[PDB]
RNA sequence: UUAAAGUUGCUGCAGUUAAAAAGCUCGUAGUUGGAUCU
RNA sequence: CAGAUACCGUCGUAGUUCCGACCAUAAACGAUGCCGACCGGCGAUGCGGCGGCGUUAUUCCCAUGACCCGCCGGGCAGCUUCCGGGAAACCAAAGUCUUUGGGUUCCGGGGGGAGUAUGGUUGCAAAGCUGAAACUUAAAGGAAUUGACGGAAGGGCACCACC
């Protein structure tokens, strides 16, 4: 049974925060995976991307652990990407699913040409890098699909992007760096100032300040 | 840093800078007005002057040149022009 | 850096066609010295007459006898 | 003190500042802190401006007062010149002190025993206790720091230009911050002076 | 030596939006800089600027908003027919929704959206978004 | 952000920094939202209402967070002029 | 050699911290109370806890110790910390300012302060350490 | 890859530095690459400092000293244990050792 | 043979250590050239 | 020394030195083309200029020197830093780069064959410049990690080590 150990967990468990977007708006870190299970939960879906054996030399042979790269997310929503390394592959997969739940970001989705209906693509051209792998996303017309390699395609489909042109330079064969670069490119959708986000920000209370009187009862 | 005022520098901030690196180039020199004590004349001399400036009447020296600023001789007083 | 003027196309077009020659895929198909060295002469197949059956040995980490034919 | 004559510096407080020596900075200057300086005299010692100092206390006291829960401010000193001054500031105000050694992971490691989550950090010497400063930048903590002239302003948010080397000048600054937090709150106000002497906040050398 | 005064006066104001400043100095100013800066200002990217007149060649102090992502120059000023503007604004701009290409037509230094209305080609000067 | 129908297509609208107009990201944990109380005008006690400032983490890592909160308080009229 | 492991020292520290009134200096009456307080598997550990306690009780008379915390010292430090003098050390009738400090006070319109006694400034500009 | 930043040398902004020998090996190492050492010791070893003073026909006779400057090479300094290998982070600390006792 | 090949690169590559900056300087052609005129 | 046609020691021609010709190459290195703009701090240093307490000498005064405290300009460098880059080591340039365009020269295209063969040219020669292909290979290689090894150091231990 969940017993929350942070102020944010005590607020989420007691129904005091009504969405994940409040926790995103006030930029707060998430330290418990059951917050993501509380909000998204039954709509989240994960895929293990790679199980990678790594080997430390000792004087008695080689010591072997297994890293697992787990992508996760809600189609139309959010995406995570976690890497855990352990002595057992099931333990690595479970720790990687926890780590992929905790690194869940929101993706901003825009339109290619005319603004009719719901968003479908990236808002602008965003890039993302991880150690000599660049990934660039380009906005695409309604219905072209993700035009990309198979490994960023899982992350872009889990994000809820329906169509996108892509390009990758670098040693994309190292799958962890290629996963960790398209995740970086779809993180920069919500930190790019387009001219509709030029309105002056109207501030509201932090969750820690709004519920400072319920948080002393516990 | 990160919010200075470049339109309006302070008057000590203007005088610190190089004469070409100010907001508008101002020269660092002037024209003095040297009075030789042994005579009664008035001879306008540049401050950073080169080779020597002799009086027309007494035909003696006023300022021998130096590296930057021409040094006056002894007894020669000066009142700066405006 | 690269030249970047607006009247620099002769420097650009002729730097490339000298730099194209250091491409071994380019050179082996444009120099002509490796198509007079090819036994076919740029055909997909060819015919011949078997001289003898020499069988030649496999390379290092794996052992067998590859049976060949001297044509 | 936004041109309010109720909050202006009185004649007695400057006598306290000059008797403790808060106006005397170090022998160096950070480039962030040149705004708070008056001039450098002979023998190198920079003279800290005091109309600038009194406005940074009253900015910081507004920051502390604007927190509802009085025990969400976390008040920290690692040098022993501010370890009595912090337990007595947190006694009269209501804050939570960490005097002594700040073990790392106090704000990040949620499994730990000494885990707490403040809403505002007050430290005493950003050269010395940098480890609560860099650990604040993982958990979104605004930060007051009682800052000297040669003490760098990375991750601090409103750094009071005081002299944090002398033992009297630290205790007086904590006394002024406690006084202004209590006065700007609902407690005993600006007419009669505070009966808690500032010598309570000083450091006792054996 | 200083070939291209508009190049050094845009990477002066590019490098200071990175560093977070609120004002740039850009010496020297030509009048192609003041026309380019007025196009960025009219689309809300820059804000008000002041032309300091020494007798040599002016300097400009530009007040910056925090709204400019990138400011760029194209070198050389290639000629752009109006039937070839789509390739240019697909190679240089981040989306179909924002960002402008500045080109110098015979009707004046303008955007690409203005140059489409007045039906004019020109030479590409640069871009901003 | 809006379609032709005027409806809002956004998960949320992020807050920008009060100093530099940079978007404060979702996982930018070095960022600040700081409340500064307003005092009563004649007695100097806590009014109830406050001013809010947000500082992005890159400015705060630069060390320019002290002189940003200060000159944002000087424009809101909390710090007295000079 | 004779070093006490973490078991002896941890047990001795808790049994000092909880039962300081019964412990004294005699190892023998320390052993007779350490076998009535605690449940130790027997003697060769019981006499090692009671010996570090007998070495640790002599260490408390000479001052505090950096581990345990006992409430005969931590009331005396409390009454030592709530100590105010009669007239404060900031009530000086003649306080010394520089020439330039008085100029800052005149900027702050505190030139009418009467207690300030401006000192003669230092004649030499000699403050840097002799490098080399 | 570059192990030192000054290339194990003190040449910063000239072309050629003159070559001098080594004292032990006699190896032509350049002047800002030789390990240098200045010794100030007494000319008679300190065991015989009493017996030089009893046989002194002069009163309070001062003791002259040896002043030689030693330019060891790089190879034979580490052999002679006058200079050593340090850590990757102690390599950047060019302060002299605490000789003052 | 074309794409994949941003492994010929105008768009659009590289040149400290992976292949690579001429020992240094002068210099004609080429290439490129500061403000300023309703 | 098993063997030394080497290390080590003793002699010792050309050379090492001076001048007239040639040679034009080096780990000729910062292994980093030149010109230009913008971009963090700090303390020193060399040269020149400007301002300033107060100490020495030219007997006291001026001027100069020697210091002391700053400021400006250009230099060889250094420390530092979440400026940003980079595969990293690291670099305030190796930054301002998929948000890619300031001007311009040289030059690289997997490893070998090979800087070889041939041809031309320069030179008294030695050699220098210019410079292939046939064939042959699935890797050669860069940074960094963890062991292992060292006739590398510092320390520590053992009568299955010594004394
Ligand atoms: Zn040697």
């Amino acid at each position: 049974e969940w017993m929350p150990v942070t102020k944010l967990g005590r607020l989420v468990k007691d129904m005091k925060i009504k969405s994940l977007e409040e926790i995103y708006l006030f930029s707060l870190p998430i330290k418990e995976s059951e917050i993501i299970d509380f909000f998204l939960g039954a709509s989240l879906k994960d895929e293990v991307l790679k199980i990678m054996p790594v080997q430390k030399q000792t004087r008695a042979g080689q010591r072997t652990r297994f890293k697992a790269f787990v992508a996760i997310g809600d189609y139309n929503g959010h995406v995570g990407l976690g890497v855990k390394c352990s002595k057992e592959v099931a333990t690595a997969i479970r720790g990687a699913i926890i780590l992929a739940k905790l690194s869940i970001v929101p993706v901003r989705r825009g339109y290619w040409g005319n603004k009719i209906g719901k968003p479908h693509t990236v808002p602008c051209k965003v890039t993302g890098r991880c150690g000599s792998v660049l990934v660039r996303l380009i906005p695409a017309p309604r219905g072209t699909g993700i035009v990309s390699a198979p490994v960023p395609k899982k992350l872009l489909m889990m994000a809820g992007i329906d169509d996108c042109y892509t390009s990758a330079r670098g040693c994309t064969a190292t799958l962890g760096n290629f996963a960790k670069a398209t995740f970086d490119a779809i993180s920069k959708t919500y930190s790019y100032l387009t001219p509709d986000l030029w309105k002056e920000t109207v501030f509201t209370k932090s969750p820690y300040q709004e519920f400072t009187d319920h948080l002393v009862k516990t | 840093p990160l919010a200075k005022d470049l339109l309006h520098p302070s008057p000590e901030e203007e005088k610190r800078k190089h004469k070409k690196k100010r907001l508008v180039q101002s020269p660092n020199s002037y024209f003095m007005d040297v009075k030789c004590p042994g005579c009664y004349k008035i001879t306008t001399v540049f401050s950073h002057a080169q080779t020597v400036v002799l009086c027309v009447g007494c035909s003696t020296v006023l300022c021998q040149p130096t590296g930057g600023k021409a040094r006056l001789t002894e007894g020669c007083s000066f009142r700066r022009k405006q | 850096g690269k030249c970047r003027g607006l009247r620099t196309a002769r420097k650009l077009r002729s730097h490339r066609r000298d730099q194209k020659w250091h491409d071994k895929q380019y050179k082996k198909a444009h120099l002509g010295t490796a198509l007079k060295a090819n036994p076919f002469g740029g055909a997909s197949h060819a015919k011949g007459i078997v001289l003898e059956k020499v069988g030649v040995e496999a390379k290092q980490p794996n052992s067998a006898i590859r049976k060949c034919v001297r044509v | 003190s936004g041109a309010l004559d109720v909050l202006q510096m009185k004649e007695e407080d400057v006598l306290k500042f000059l008797a403790a020596g808060t106006h005397l900075g170090g022998t160096n200057l950070d480039f962030q802190m040149e705004q708070y300086i008056y001039k450098r005299k002979s023998d190198g010692i920079y003279i800290i401006n005091l109309k600038r100092t009194w406005e940074k206390l009253l900015l910081a006291a507004r920051a502390i007062v604007a927190i509802e829960n009085p025990a969400d401010v976390s008040v920290i000193s690692s040098r022993n010149t501010g370890q009595r001054a912090v337990l007595k500031f947190a006694a009269a105000t209501g804050a939570t002190p960490i005097a002594g050694r700040f073990t790392p992971g106090t704000f990040t490691n949620q499994i730990q025993a000494a885990f707490r989550e403040p809403r505002l950090l007050v430290v005493t010497d950003p050269r010395a206790d940098h480890q609560p400063l860099t650990e604040a930048s993982y958990v979104n903590l605004p930060t007051i720091a009682l800052c000297n002239t040669d003490s760098p302003l990375r991750y601090v948010d409103i750094a009071i230009p005081c002299n944090n080397k002398g033992a009297h000048s630290v205790g007086l600054m904590w006394w002024m911050l406690a006084r202004e937090v209590l006065r700007m709150r609902g407690t005993i106000s600006r007419e009669h002076p505070w009966e808690v002497m500032p010598d309570l906040y000083f450091y006792r050398d054996p | 030596v200083r070939m291209n005064v508009l190049a050094d006066a845009l990477k002066s104001i590019n490098n200071a939006e990175k560093r977070g400043k609120r004002q740039v100095l850009i010496r020297p100013c030509s009048k192609v800089i003041v026309r380019f800066l007025t196009v960025m200002m009219k689309h809300g990217y820059i804000g008000e600027f002041e032309i300091i007149d020494d007798h040599r060649a002016g300097k400009i102090v530009v007040n910056l908003t925090g709204r400019l992502n990138k400011c760029g120059v194209i070198s050389p000023r290639f000629d752009v027919q109006l039937k070839d503007l789509e390739k240019w604004q697909n190679n240089l701009l981040p989306s179909r929704q924002f960002g402008f290409i500045v080109l110098t037509t015979s009707a004046g230094i303008m955007d690409h959206e203005e140059a489409r209305r007045k039906h004019t080609g020109g030479k590409i000067l640069g871009f901003f978004f | 952000m809006q379609n032709d129908a005027g409806e809002f297509v956004d998960l949320y609208v992020p807050r920008k920094c009060s100093a530099s107009n940079r978007i404060i990201g979702a996982k930018d944990h070095a960022s600040i939202q700081m409340n500064v109380a307003e005092v009563d005008k004649v007695t100097g006690r806590f009014n109830g209402q406050f001013k809010t400032y947000a500082i992005c983490g890159a400015i705060r890592r630069m060390g320019e967070s002290d002189d940003s909160i200060l000159r944002l308080a000087k424009a809101d009229g909390i710090v007295s002029k000079n | 050699g004779r070093v006490r492991t973490k078991t002896v020292k941890k047990a001795a520290r808790v049994i000092i911290e909880k039962y300081y009134t019964r412990l004294g200096n005699d190892f023998h009456t320390n052993k007779r109370v350490c076998e009535e307080i605690a449940i130790i598997p027997s003697k060769k550990l019981r006499n090692k806890i009671a010996g570090y306690v007998t070495h640790l009780m002599k260490r408390i008379q000479r001052g505090p110790v950096r581990g345990i915390s006992i409430k005969l010292q931590e009331e005396e430090r409390e009454r030592r910390d709530n100590y105010v003098p009669e007239v404060s050390a900031l009530d000086q009738e003649i306080i010394e300012v520089d020439p330039d400090t008085k100029e800052m006070l005149k900027l702050l319109d505190f030139g009418s302060l009467s207690n300030l006694q401006v000192t003669q400034p230092t004649v030499g500009m000699n403050f840097k350490t002799p490098r080399g | 890859t570059k192990k030192r930043r000054n290339n194990g040398r003190a040449k910063k902004g000239r072309g050629h530095v003159q070559p001098i020998r080594c004292t032990n090996c006699a190896r032509c190492v350049p002047k800002d690459k030789a390990i240098k050492k200045f010794v100030i010791r007494n000319i008679v070893e300190a065991a015989a400092v009493r017996d030089i003073s009893e046989a002194s026909v002069f009163d309070a006779y001062v003791l002259p000293k040896l002043y030689v400057k030693l330019h060891y090479c790089v190879s034979c300094a580490i052999h002679s244990k006058v200079v050593r290998n340090r850590s990757r982070e102690a390599r950047k600390d060019r302060t002299p050792p605490p000789r003052f006792r």
